[PDB]
């Protein structure tokens, strides 16, 4: 019951939380790779100058 | 012509047996690499040598008109002919420890053990066949008889088998019986299909090569043309060993058989 | 009694479900709808390091993006330099059977785990000049699973112990445990900010958990099965997950939900590893299918294929500054790739 | 860590000794070895033995005569000379080194045992006027570049106290060597590099060596002195 | 093109490599055993004479063998399983007096025998505690045969002891033969709580198992 009671208080702790909407989630992540996109080097293929490998 | 066939046969069946080595991840081991060059051996064999004698045969056994060419298709034939012989000759000796010695065998066993093991063996024919191009050419009756091509050193050919296929006959008989020996004295039906497979292989190997040795030193021992004429047929009986090598020592394994399909 | 606890956990797993489903008004796929797919992604082999005779469990990328650690079975640790593929330490191990390793921030220190149960965390530039066990951590009565260094004198591990532990180097004793997972723990993953870290357990759940407060802020639960290998989103507020469900799902820490799984009918393979790239619109996965499947993670469309591993692909690394991705596996080799 | 230097004295011209050092302290096998100041000059480096003995090279000046040789198990260090000169006359020194990626070359040095019988390093000042507190630059400048299409630049900047063997402070133009405050700082260019003392103090007094690692035979600066 | 110290780290990771060979080459002669005993199975006992994951080392006719029980990790033993997939056997130790466990040690055995990782690998199975078995068996107090229809009337293939010795030993090679694959064999051996000679028949079965890995890579079987 012990158990059963912490798993109840670790749960009730979880329950309230501030949530967002999911488009909101999708749109922010999706605004970070287009911002980030230049940085990555694996998304474009790169010169070989510019290569360390 | 059943000839045709026969070379057909023998560039198949090594080519095959290349690709399967080749292709697999899982037949990349220390024994399937010198398979590999066993049946590289038999494919050079196939295509070099076996072509020629059936334009020989085509002719009457009359050369072809480059008569420098007698003298290196020898070297060749008995080069690869050599070769063949002390792999298999190998292949029964790496066995017999593979048998009686399991766990030193395997604690011993790595690729630089299969390195020497095929640099010894193609060293040795190498040294047994070296007189031929260095005489040879410098004598042009020791491979020529009656206008065709054949080898007619009368010592050679008689202590040059005694160390090609009498010396290795002997080394195969003993470790065949040795290996019998060891496998007979759940696990028992591996044994068996094992004592089966060396069994067949051995005496397929014995029944091809030792007629054309056997007439060969008959005819330096000793009813010519007789001897002559059973040699013709002796020799591609021993030839057709090239195509049988491949198919007996590699199509026992369902992943040949699969890549054989493939 | 006893029954009023277990209605008042199911009402509010219920509540919970509600919630979440409230907040779901549309499919990251329908709103990543229209936009250009990256394109065929084709990745070849620059390098390829050989020196382990045995089975290759993981790797870890250093800093500097050019200093990576191995763990085999072989039972040495070997730090390699991936510019000239030239070996810089040789550490043997006291016991062969290693699961993780993981290279500081600093590169002072290497960390190695396994089934003795122990962090062993090894001081790689000393005076004398050899690397040594500064300090063997000792308080998990599983086998070690993923270790990851905060600072020079902070590591967090997850065990088979099903929990996780926070451990001061210099004192050697756990200072914050965390006890929330049903079956083992099998990944772990930092946040960028360092705060929080997200951890995967047999038990087919994620948790993220609170470094400071020491409690499980959130749960996540979305595969059928255990879950191998775990990555934070480089932005910090999602990570993906892989599984030998053969699924890799993607979940985020605001909205507190799945937002989509990376599925082919093709794979039925579990996944051992994944990474993210730089911008994080690639998600690297390695499977026990001898392969790694590029995944473009805003469509859930499979770009690519790393396909050059004769046994499993043990582990996965993109490196920090993004250019190259380390592959160990079981075939006894690590590959960089391009 | 520790390396002391025994043999020396006087030898009659054309005479052969050997020397001796003897490694305490340290894995002396994953090391490799090297160096000789004249009575009144800077530092000449004489030969380098690698770890496990794969390499040795000389300078031309001693090749021929020098014969460099390490005794692991023992971690004894050796140099038999023979056909010794009158140019020959230094205090040789013990150094170590050690090679992979991030590696200090040329950290500790030993005492040395005294002996009494190409990149141009170019170092202008031969003294430098320096009081405490104060920030002083010492300049090196090399025949060619030692920027190399690695990214490293091999040059090492050394600090001989009075009565003290050299000590490395910076390594590759700009790392800081372990045990060294804050205060050194170096900086260059290719063929052009500076060292920086800022906040200067007491102890900080005494020669101050440029050398380079680029390539074999390794030259040194002719070395500026820093005088209160 | 390559800097001095550039050189220098080549030579020391030449160096490496040799040291990294040596050690293989010495790590290669040993042989690996994974020990599985569910519990009261005297596998800690079963090798004598030579004495979170505990190992012994014991030496048969100048072969090295390595024995791995791993006592720290919890009952249920599935992930950390793929680690030894490599060894070239498993010993798994049951105790055969145990009749009410005895389909526990059946179920364990079925799970190790058809694990994805150990396809290949042989099992040396240990029937631990044989004389308990045949007192228990001739006293007769507790039968087998009335929990478990099959003992009550079995053809055998004191007589009561030889009947219970090999309908259990058949209880496990029926489930070692229904794979029916052939890549990998149980060695099923009847064990007392002190026997004088254990690691010989583990170097026979050793011994055979790499004598039909032998012959699988000949081509030959
Ligand atoms: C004819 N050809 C099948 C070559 C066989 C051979 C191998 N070694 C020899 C040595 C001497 C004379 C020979 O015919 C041979």
């Amino acid at each position: 019951i012990a158990q059963a009671r912490k798993l109840v208080e670790q749960l009730k702790m979880e329950a309230n939380i501030d949530r967002i909407k999911v488009s909101k989630a999708a749109a922010d992540l999706m605004a970070y790779c287009e911002a980030h996109a230049k940085e990555d080097p694996l998304l474009t293929p790169v010169p070989a100058s510019e290569n360390p490998f | 012509l059943l000839t045709a066939v026969v070379i057909i046969l023998t560039i198949a069946g090594n080519i095959l047996v290349i690709m399967a080595v080749s292709l697999e991840k899982k037949l990349q081991n220390a024994t399937n690499y010198f398979l590999m060059s066993l049946a590289i051996a038999d494919m050079l064999l196939g295509f070099l040598v076996m072509p020629v004698s059936m334009l020989t045969i085509l002719y009457g056994y009359r050369w072809p008109l480059p008569s420098k060419l007698c003298a290196v298709w020898i070297y060749l034939d008995v080069l690869f002919s050599t070769a063949s012989i002390m792999h298999l000759c190998a292949i029964s000796l790496d066995r017999y420890v593979a048998i009686q010695n399991p766990i030193h065998h395997s604690r011993f066993n790595s690729r630089t053990k299969a390195f020497l093991k095929i640099i010894a063996v193609w060293t040795i024919s190498v040294g047994i066949s070296m007189p031929i191009p260095v005489f040879g050419l410098q004598d042009d009756s020791k491979v020529f008889k009656e206008g065709s091509c054949l080898l007619a050193d009368d010592n050679f050919v008689l202590i040059g088998s005694f160390v090609s296929f009498f010396i290795p006959l002997t080394i195969m008989v003993i470790t065949y019986f040795l290996t019998i020996k060891s496998l007979q004295k759940q696990s028992i039906s591996n044994e068996q299909k094992a004592c089966k497979v060396l069994g067949i292989v051995f005496f397929l190997f014995v029944v091809m090569w030792c007629p054309f040795f056997i007439t060969n030193i008959m005819a330096v021992i000793c009813n010519e043309d007789v001897i002559g004429a059973l040699l013709n047929v002796f020799v591609w009986i021993g030839y057709l060993s090239s195509a049988v090598n491949p198919l007996v020592y590699t199509l026992f394994n369902k992943t040949y058989r699969s890549a054989f399909s493939r | 009694e006893l029954d009023q606890l277990r209605q008042e956990a199911e009402q509010l797993k219920n509540q919970i479900r509600d919630a979440r489903k409230a907040c779901a008004d549309a499919t990251l796929s329908q709103i990543t709808n229209n936009i250009d797919p990256v394109g065929r992604i084709q990745m070849r082999t620059r390098r390829t390091l050989r020196g382990h005779l045995a089975k290759i469990y993981a790797m870890h990328w250093g800093t500097d993006s050019r200093l990576l650690v191995s763990a085999s079975q072989d039972g040495k640790l070997i730090i390699w330099d991936s510019y000239t593929t030239n070996k810089v330490h040789a550490i043997p191990l006291r016991s062969s059977w290693v699961m993780t390793c993981a290279y500081a921030p600093s590169g002072n220190y290497v960390a190695c785990g396994g089934l003795d149960n122990i962090c062993s965390i090894y001081n790689l530039k000393t005076r004398e000049g050899n690397v040594r066990v500064s300090r063997e951590l000792a308080g998990h009565t599983g086998y070690l699973s993923c270790c990851r260094f905060l600072d020079d004198n902070q590591i967090v591990t997850s065990s088979g112990d099903t929990t996780c532990a926070l451990w001061d180097i210099e004192t050697g004793q756990q200072t914050t445990t965390f006890t929330g997972h049903t079956g083992d723990v099998m990944s772990l993953s930092l946040a960028p900010d360092t705060r929080l870290f997200v951890s995967g357990a047999c038990d087919a759940s994620a948790k993220l958990w609170d470094v400071r407060e020491g409690m499980c802020r959130q749960t996540f639960t979305g595969h059928e099965s255990d879950i191998n290998a775990i990555c934070f989103f480089p932005n910090g507020n999602a990570f993906a997950t892989g599984s030998d469900d053969a699924t890799c799902r993607l979940f985020d820490l605001r909205a507190d939900q799945e937002l989509m799984t990376y599925s082919h009918d093709n794979i039925i393979c579990g996944i051992t590893s994944v990474s993210f790239s730089k911008s994080g619109r690639l998600l690297l996965a390695g499977y026990d299918d001898f392969n790694c499947n590029v995944w473009d993670a805003l469509k859930a469309d499979r770009a690519g294929v790393l396909a050059g591993h004769d046994n499993r692909v043990s582990c996965l690394g993109v490196t920090d500054d993004g250019m190259a991705v380390a592959t160990g596996s079981w075939d006894s080799f690590l590959k960089i790739w391009n | 860590v520790q390396l002391v230097e025994s043999g020396g004295g006087l030898v009659q011209p054309g005479g052969s000794r050997k020397l001796s050092c003897s490694a305490s302290g340290f894995a002396f096998s994953s090391f490799g070895m090297h160096v000789r100041q004249a009575p009144e000059k800077g530092l000449e480096w004489v030969a380098y033995i690698s770890s496990g003995s794969g390499t040795i090279y000389y300078a031309d000046t001693v090749k021929g005569r020098f014969t460099i040789s390490r005794d692991d198990p023992k971690n004894t260090l050796f140099l038999q000379m023979t056909s010794l000169r009158s140019e020959d006359t230094a205090m040789y020194y013990c150094v170590r080194s050690i090679y992979y990626y991030g590696s200090s070359p040329f950290d500790f040095w030993g005492q040395g045992t005294t002996l009494t019988v190409d990149i141009v390093m170019t170092q202008a000042t031969s003294s430098v006027p320096v009081t405490p507190g104060e920030s002083v630059s010492i300049s090196c400048r090399s025949s060619k570049s030692l920027l190399h299409s690695n990214g490293n630049t091999y040059l090492y900047w050394f600090l001989q106290r009075p009565g003290q063997s050299p000590q490395l402070l910076i390594y590759r133009m700009s790392n800081l060597a372990s045990g060294v405050p804050d205060r050194f700082s170096g900086s260059g260019s290719g063929t052009a590099f500076t060292l920086t003392i800022s906040r200067l103090e007491a102890e900080d007094v005494g020669v101050y060596y440029c050398m380079q690692h680029l390539e074999y035979p390794l030259t040194f600066g002719a070395g500026t002195k820093l005088e209160l | 093109t390559v800097s001095a110290e550039d050189k220098a780290a080549a030579e020391r990771s030449k160096m490496i490599d040799k040291n990294l060979r040596e050690d293989g080459e010495k790590a290669r002669r040993t042989l690996r055993l994974l020990l599985l005993g569910a519990d009261n199975s005297g596998k800690s006992t079963i090798v004598k004479q030579m004495r979170g994951i505990f190992e012994t080392k014991f030496q048969v006719d100048k072969v090295n063998f390595h024995m791995f029980d791993v006592g720290g990790q919890r009952d249920e033993r599935r992930k950390w399983i793929q680690c030894f997939n490599d060894v070239t056997a498993i010993i798994f130790v049951v105790d055969s007096s145990d009749y009410n466990r005895l389909q526990e040690a059946l179920n364990d055995f079925k799970s190790i025998w058809n694990n994805r990782w150990l396809r290949t690998i042989s099992v040396i199975l240990f029937l631990n505690k044989q004389d308990l078995l045949a007192e228990k068996v001739l006293a007769g107090k507790s039968k087998i045969e009335d929990y478990f229809p099959e003992f009550a009337r079995y053809t055998t293939p004191d007589p009561r002891v030889t009947r219970a010795k090999y309908f259990i030993r058949k209880e496990f090679v029926d489930i070692s033969t229904a794979s029916g694959d052939g890549r990998h064999i149980c060695y099923p051996h009847f064990t007392c709580a002190v026997d004088t000679e254990n690691a010989r028949r583990i170097f026979n079965d050793c011994k055979d198992i790499i004598l039909q890995m032998n012959l699988r890579e000949y081509n030959l079987v």
